[PDB]
């Protein structure tokens, strides 16, 4: 996945 | 003939919406960035390295946000700055995340197709950015603390000398089209919202957002640039030039990546980088 974008996102 | 109608001022208030996030998500805008290079403010007296002694001095000098005197620094120049870019790469990530939140509609998107149009709209808008801190002889650095000139990049070992070349050369041609902040808002949120990105899920959405925006730039070119028509044509291919250099920076990478000792990339960085082009 973009497991860091992932969580900026949130 | 053009005209004053209630579309048109929903696109002169979405082109507001998007200066004004524009401004809040990002340091160094365009407007304050000239001012520095041409003098023609205060704070300002920016550091200028340009060559080993002044960058020694400036390491010195420049409070660098990545700074810290207990950690451990590489012995080269060359990979000390590289190191520095990483840090701003990051840091342009969080900051163009936060600007995709504010754009109207994004944050209703798949978040999937979110992740997937920041993954390859973030380098496409740190070359536009970068450009804003650049003339032909250097660029600013350290939120504008330093200048490092073009030639001192260039002569640093290969194969990082050929690091920022690419992006003066785009610069130079970007910038002579003199976009303001106001014209920056709006294209960087054009590219964010490109519904041809490989991976999308759901892309009705996605153009419906980006002729928005499309329309807004258009009415935005023409409003504030009148010696100069073709402004939104020429400005579009611009987006061309964007993936090629970005897909040129990703080659040039892997020579870095494959002749270095570990030369880390930071995580960010490399889902980014990861099945990108
Ligand atoms: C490394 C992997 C990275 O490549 C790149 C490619 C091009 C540009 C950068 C980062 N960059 C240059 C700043 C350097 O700043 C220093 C800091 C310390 C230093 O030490 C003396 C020297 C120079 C930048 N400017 C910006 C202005 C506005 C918005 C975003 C901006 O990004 C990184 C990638 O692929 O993501």
């Amino acid at each position: 996945r973009h497991k860091i974008l992932h969580r900026l996102l949130q | 003939h053009m005209q004053l109608n209630p579309e048109s001022a929903d696109l002169r208030a979405l082109a507001k919406h998007l200066y004004d996030s524009y401004i809040k998500s990002f340091p160094l805008t365009k407007a304050k960035a000239r001012a520095i290079l041409t003098g023609k403010t205060t704070d300002k007296s920016p550091f200028v390295i340009y060559d080993m002694n002044s960058l020694m001095m400036g390491e010195d000098k420049i409070k660098f946000k990545h700074i810290t005197p207990l950690q451990e620094q590489s012995k080269e120049v060359a990979i000390r700055i590289f190191q520095g870019c990483q840090f701003r790469s990051v840091e342009a990530v969080q900051e163009i995340t936060e600007y995709a939140k504010s754009i109207p509609g994004f944050v209703n998107l798949d978040l999937n197709d979110q992740v997937t149009l920041l993954k390859y709209g973030v380098h496409e808008i740190i070359y536009t950015m970068l450009a804003s801190l650049m003339n032909k002889d250097g660029v600013l650095i350290s939120e504008g603390q330093g200048f490092m000139t073009r030639e001192f990049l260039k002569s640093l070992r290969k194969p990082f000398g050929d690091f920022m070349e690419p992006k003066f050369e785009f610069a130079v041609k970007f910038n002579a089209l003199e976009l303001d902040d106001s014209d920056l808002a709006i294209f960087i949120a054009v590219i964010i919202l490109s519904g041809d990105r490989p991976g999308l899920l759901n892309v009705k959405p996605i153009e419906d957002i980006q002729d928005n925006l499309l329309q807004a730039l258009e009415l935005q070119l023409k409003l504030n640039h009148p010696e100069s028509s073709q402004l939104f044509a020429k400005l579009l291919q611009k987006m061309t030039d964007l993936r090629q250099i970005v897909t040129e920076h990703v080659q040039l990478l892997q020579v870095i990546k494959k002749t270095e000792t570990d030369m880390s990339l930071h995580p960010l960085l490399q889902e980014i980088y990861k099945d990108l082009y």
